[PDB]
């Protein structure tokens, strides 16, 4: 079926758009009325990379600002992570540091991390300057991109890019 | 139902919600470490 299996997890504040990034990537679907995620789930998508079939296994869970019993298992074996915030809510960006710390304390040291500023379609309500986020990312060795699960801008590109870096 | 009772009910339901979320996390760990296939969505 596939040549490589890569586990990638989604983290970030509740409401930033993690589940819609997952649904957009794996089912080309967006839901404006999506509800906060219950439990832990994952979905797969197979893509082509360097002529190889990559099976991306994307994990998702609610972005609860708290340590969780599932934390260790959630990062276990993960080779990639999308740290997501809402460009229209500066608070979700402030919390990026908290998420990165949690990741550094449980994930493999060589995990590839991409900082994702979602909801770019709300640029008229931007609260997080692109230049500032990019600076934070490069400073902490994280890839960076702005997406919109709503209009699909850069969503495919975000996953393709992180998977390309992993392989 | 008085106003105090209604506010107490909200607090009660919120406390229950926290306990339920904690329980789900406890149970999920076992699943993730045994048969995580049931956590797949399509
Ligand atoms: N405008 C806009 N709204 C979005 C975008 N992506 C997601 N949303 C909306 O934001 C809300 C939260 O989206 P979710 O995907 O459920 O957020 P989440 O990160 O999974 O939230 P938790 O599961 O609670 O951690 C929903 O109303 C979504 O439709 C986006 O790119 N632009
Ligand atoms: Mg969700």
């Amino acid at each position: 079926e596939y040549d490589y299996l890569f586990k990638v997890v989604l983290i970030g504040d509740s409401g930033v758009g993690k589940s819609n990034l997952l649904s957009r990537f794996t089912r080309n679907e967006f839901n404006l009325e999506s509800k906060s995620t219950i439990g832990v789930e994952f979905a797969t998508r197979s893509i082509q990379v360097d002529g190889k079939t990559i099976k991306a296994q994307i994990w998702d869970t609610a972005g609860l600002e708290r340590y969780r019993a599932i934390t260790s298992a959630y990062y276990r074996g993960a080779v990639g992570a999308l740290l997501v915030y809402d460009i229209a809510k500066h608070l979700t960006y402030e919390n990026v540091e908290r998420w990165l710390k949690e990741l550094r304390d449980h994930a493999d040291s060589n995990i590839v991390i991409m900082l994702v500023g979602n909801k770019s379609d709300l640029r008229h309500l931007r609260a997080v300057p692109t230049d500032e986020a990019r600076a934070f990312a490069e400073k902490n060795g994280l890839s960076f991109i702005e997406t919109s699960a709503l209009d699909s801008t850069n969503v495919e590109a975000a996953f393709q890019t992180i998977l390309t870096e992993i392989y | 139902v008085s106003r105090d009772e209604l506010m107490e009910a909200i607090q009660k339901q919120e406390e229950i919600n926290f306990r339920l979320q904690d329980y789900i996390d406890r149970i999920i760990v076992a699943i993730m470490e045994t048969n995580p296939s049931i956590l797949e969505v399509k």
